[PDB]
RNA sequence: CCGCGGCGGUGCGCCGCGACCGGCUCCGGGACGGCUGGGAAGGCCCGGCGGGGAAGGUGGCUCGGCCGAGUGUUACAGCCCC
RNA sequence: ACCGAACGCCGGGUUAAGGCGCCCGAUGCCGACGCUCAUCAGACCCCAGAAAAGGUGUUGGUUGAUAUAGACAGCAGGACGGUGGCCAUGGAAGUCGGAAUCCGCUAAGGAGUGUGUAACAACUCACCUGCCGAAUCAACUAGCCCUGAAAAUGGAUGGCGCU
RNA sequence: CGUUCAUAGCGACGUCGCUUUUUGAUCCUUCGAUGUCGGCUCUUCCUAUCAUUGUGAAGCAGAAUUCACCAAGCGUUGGAU
RNA sequence: GGAGCCUCGGUUGGCCUCGGAUAGCCGGUCCCCCGCGGGGUCCGGUGCGGAGUGCCCUUCGUCCUGGGAAACGGGGCGCGGCCGGAGAGGCGGCCGCCCCCUCGCCCGUCACGCACGCCGUUCGUGGGGAACCUGGCGCUAAACCAUUCGUAGACGACCUGCU
């Protein structure tokens, strides 16, 4: 696994039919991923860690992207990992204040990278839930619970430094 | 984690009469005035209310060691504002086994010899910091008074004559000598 | 056809690197009070770093080593050194369009000269940062004239003063004379704003 | 000092990106430095958005935190919003610059030879003025 | 010799144009298919059914000129949201 | 000798592995989100350099307490008796050590954390209040940073430099 | 251990390092030859600091002192075999 | 003023506050203090900066004549006086007098080799340097050798002396 930004797909895949089991039961999983092709190789591993089930032995049934169906809501996402450390394994509760699932993992990916230098292969994300105002253990996302929410954007700093790369009036960066 | 928002509010008494230029408090009153640049500490210094009765400082987004900040500036403000009105007094008692510090301001408080310490025959002369003003007590028979408004110019000062009278090359458990802080007061307590 | 920077507010390498790449297509520069540049990192860290580059000798006849010019202006110009193939003719031709200053002297003083913000302290380290100034820093390690700069500015700035208050004077008087004449200019001025100027 | 706040129902105009040069009222802050964003009147889908490419007007029409759409639209034409950037000195040196761009190369002769006698009545204007005022200095 | 008629090779030297093909690299338009026979959204509104923040509310306190602003509590809907 | 790729002589295109402040072709993107300040910062396979062990430096996790029945630190008030308890006498009536190790009063104090004593004494270290006014605190764990970290010509993230 | 007290000063059983002023390993370079020990003479560099400057420590009363920090500026000798 | 080798780069100018950045810019002071200005308070304007380098200034065919708006502005390397400028000044400014012109913006009104579609055009330029013809006012040598000296010395060099 690398990254891009994510998107959830649905996967759902059987340890094919024999003669002795004819009616192998479905497994599903939400599997996020930068595209089909490689979330499918996520779902079977996942599978392969859970049941005796390997891609030859299995038939992905159904794999299709899911939709975020509230977009344009503004929701906290709680997210359970498992990543690998360079000394042993671990677990952890992140929270992530998205529009998306895919876009609050594709969040917590970025921050493991940075707070942990845990690279994607090393993590594992088990469940990804939708949470209230209440039930949000992280004060960096509670701070954000509030009605009447203000701040400023202080000390502004200018991009565009070389549209005039040179120039006569030195910049301004209160506003 | 940036903090979003944190202030603090420091009262200042109808007495007072603060104003900022921008980040540059000048607090006036009975005793006189003082200055001090904030322009260091990135802070929003508003100063509200009719009388205008209390002086604000906001800190937009702060990391940790940006938000210890806020409560410092405010601790300031507030010794600037017991300066102007009430003033400070520290207070220091000259201790000796043997040789008995003897002690005499000059220019007005200025300049402090500091002779017989330890039987030296070195005179320590100490200056103040401007606007700082030893002075020799009563009722009190070895100790000296420091008064002035700005509290860090007072107990540098202190600093300075209690340094001044060190002992080198001795057990300094043993030794114990030398003008020390015994009490840091007001002038007028109210 | 001459860039003339005001080097205060600046980072030495910020500045020296897109003054290299003018200098290196031809454009004649001018850097001017390089005791005003400013580089990131604390004091006595910066001071450490020259102390280390003094220390750098060659040592069977140090006449030949490596030659630590103290002045500002010379540091700068150093470093802008450093920043092009200075060997080679062209890198040579080059370093020759440069020309740098201990404060501002007579040509360049009574100039308009420019502001690279892409190289300026402002906008390119965070507020809680610490730098040094290179003034500061050529003076303690060896310096000689920094005090005779700083009052030479001192004049320079007063004398500017006059110019800028004879200046907003004269622009004081063409925004009165524009309400004097505001009915004998009145259709050249609206075609002014149909062109979209003066709005 | 601040005057201008992220207020929920903030105006703001963004500065560049896809919607550029377009108006935008703050729906809801969803974190540090992303909000979420609506233009109903001004062309602009809901969606999220970050600070840095939108720039902070003086106008804070009001609806509640997170409104569906009809609302903040209700808000919008009830304040009259477009009426009232247009009239800003803002939105007419916004306008101003677009069309110095759009002038043509006759428009610019034209232009050229105006400037040229409208700058020359102001300079004798200037020159008489000051004389007279030498006048009152004597 | 004048025709620069028809054909064939050429140009003293420096040039430019044109359309045709080959190979490229870009730009702008438009027209379709599929999906959770896409998901969200928009618009019109009506009838219900609850739950939450938290209000044209009320209330303690504070700040300004009964009104406006800022915190606090129980929470129906006369702000919304689900 | 690594990684890419294997050579007739040229034009146009396109790549690889590597890159794109300037040296130096290319980010002069309004690039995205974090982390980190180092008085030895850090900066890309082979590769040219560091470990155990530490650190309320900062940032994340994990697990647990305790709390309006009024914490937690901070200003202060008691710390006993059954009792020279028993082993140990060389002295240990709480106290060089060790087996013990409970009851009373209880509001509650361990047959005692230490200081110190030949041994006491004296001092010191729960349970509870008074004031103040919301979170507080503990043990792990892992990121960056720091300590650990000493060499001889002057010196090398390639250099300039860079926050 | 240090009367008492693990850590002032030490430090067993264990353990992690650095150094190339020891000696080994090794055999890459040089066998159409790089003059093979010491001493004398002279310069420079390092610090893992003996002394001197400024300091923190003590089982530092003073004196004497070891322990540690900044530190290599300046020194660090005359002789008998 | 005339020719004439050579060396090339260029192909409107910008004649200036200081600075700040969790702030700034301009006014005007009714009012107060200081030396027409400086500082203050108060008020009124701007502030993704229009008293904007996203800027400003300047125009780029020549002439004719015959109206309007604008109109005393420009020139003669026009000429004399009084300034400011020393950081590497190297540039300006302001004042008398002589002669000449009617130039910017609109209109009419014609004409200028119109070189017959085609490249280094267009300027800073009277450029920098080297060799050559005219006027006016100025100038009138030092250096080295040789000689000498001994404060010096390998030799050079150095210090000295000589109507
Ligand atoms: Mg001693
Ligand atoms: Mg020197
Ligand atoms: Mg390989
Ligand atoms: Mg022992
Ligand atoms: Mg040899
Ligand atoms: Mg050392």
């Amino acid at each position: 696994k690398a990254s891009g930004t994510l998107r959830e797909y649905k996967v759902v895949g059987r340890c094919l039919p024999t003669p002795k089991c004819r009616t192998p039961p479905l497994y599903r999983m939400r599997i996020f991923a930068p595209n089909h092709v490689v979330a499918k190789s996520r779902f079977w591993y996942f599978v392969s860690q859970l049941k005796k089930m390997k891609k030859s032995s299995g038939e992905i049934v159904y794999c299709g992207q899911v939709f975020e169906k509230s977009p344009l809501r503004v929701k906290n996402f709680g997210i359970w990992l498992r990543y690998d450390s360079r000394s042993g394994t671990h677990n952890m509760y992140r929270e992530y204040r998205d529009l998306t699932t895919a876009g609050a993992v594709t969040q917590c990916y970025r921050d493991m990278g940075a707070r942990h230098r845990a690279r994607a292969h090393s993590i594992q994300i088990m469940k990804v839930e939708e949470i209230a105002a209440s039930k949000c253990r992280r004060p960096a996302v509670k701070q954000f619970h509030d009605s009447k929410i203000k701040f400023p954007l202080p000390h502004r700093v200018l991009r565009r430094q070389h549209k005039p790369r040179f120039t006569t009036k030195r910049p301004n960066t209160f506003f | 984690m940036k903090t979003i928002l944190s202030n603090q509010t420091v009262d200042i008494p109808e007495n007072v009469d603060i104003s900022l230029k921008g980040r540059t408090v000048i607090v006036k009153g009975p005793r006189g005035t003082l200055r001090r640049d904030f322009n260091h500490i990135n802070v929003e210094l508003s100063l509200l209310g009719k009388k205008k009765k209390r002086l604000r400082v906001d800190k937009w987004w702060g990391n940790r060691k940006e938000l210890a900040t806020v409560r410092t500036i405010c601790s300031h403000v507030q010794n600037m504002i017991k300066g102007v009105t009430l003033g400070f007094r520290y207070k220091m008692r000259s201790v000796y086994a043997h040789f008995p510090i003897n002690v005499v301001i000059q220019e007005n408080g200025s300049l402090v010899e500091i002779r017989n310490f330890l039987g030296e025959k070195y005179i320590r002369r100490v200056r103040m910091r401007p606007g700082v003003a030893c002075s020799v007590s009563q009722a009190q028979k070895d100790e000296l008074v420091l008064e002035g408004n700005d509290i860090e110019l007072v107990s540098n000062s202190a600093a300075l004559i209690q340094q001044a009278t060190t002992v080198k090359n001795k057990d300094i458990r043993k030794f114990l000598d030398g003008i020390y802080v015994s009490e840091k007061g007001t002038v007028q307590q109210a | 056809q001459v860039l003339v920077l005001d080097g205060r507010g600046h980072l030495l390498g910020r500045l020296a690197a897109i003054v290299a790449k003018q200098v290196l297509l031809g454009r004649k520069v001018v850097v001017v009070r390089c005791e005003g540049i400013n580089i990131s990192g604390n004091f006595y860290r910066n001071k450490l770093k020259y102390l280390a580059f003094l220390r750098k000798r060659m040592n069977t006849n140090p006449s030949r080593g490596p030659y630590h010019f103290r002045a500002p202006s010379r540091i700068f110009w150093r470093t802008v050194r450093g920043m092009l193939p200075h060997k080679t003719k062209r890198g040579q031709a080059a370093l020759d369009r440069l020309k740098v200053f201990d404060g501002i002297p007579p040509p360049y003083d009574k100039k308009k000269r420019m502001v690279v913000p892409a190289a300026l302290k402002v906008v390119r380290l965070k507020p809680t940062r610490k730098f040094a100034y290179l003034g500061r820093l050529a003076h303690e390690v060896g310096w000689k004239y920094q005090a005779v700069t700083a009052t030479l500015e001192e004049k320079r700035k007063e004398k500017a003063k006059i110019h800028y208050r004879k200046k907003k004077q004269l622009m004081r008087l063409r925004k009165q004379a524009e309400k004097n004449v505001e009915k004998k200019i009145d259709r050249f001025t609206e075609v002014l704003k149909t062109h979209g100027f003066l709005v | 000092v601040f005057r201008r706040f992220v207020e929920v129902g903030r105006v703001a105009y963004v500065s560049f990106g896809p919607h550029a040069g377009k108006l935008v009222a703050i729906v809801d802050v969803i974190d540090q430095n992303r909000a979420l964003v609506d233009g109903p009147c001004t062309r602009v889908r809901r969606q999220a958005m970050p600070f840095k490419c939108m720039q902070l007007t003086d106008f804070i029409l009001k609806f509640p935190h997170s409104a569906r759409q009809k609302y903040v639209r209700k808000a919008w034409e009830k304040a009259d919003i477009n009426t009232k950037w247009a009239a800003t000195r803002w939105a007419k040196k916004i306008e101003a610059r677009e069309r110095k761009a759009k002038m043509t190369d006759f428009d610019r002769y034209k232009v050229m030879k105006a400037k040229k006698m409208r700058n020359r009545i102001i300079k004798n204007e200037v020159k008489k003025l000051q004389r007279a005022a030498l006048l009152k200095a004597s």
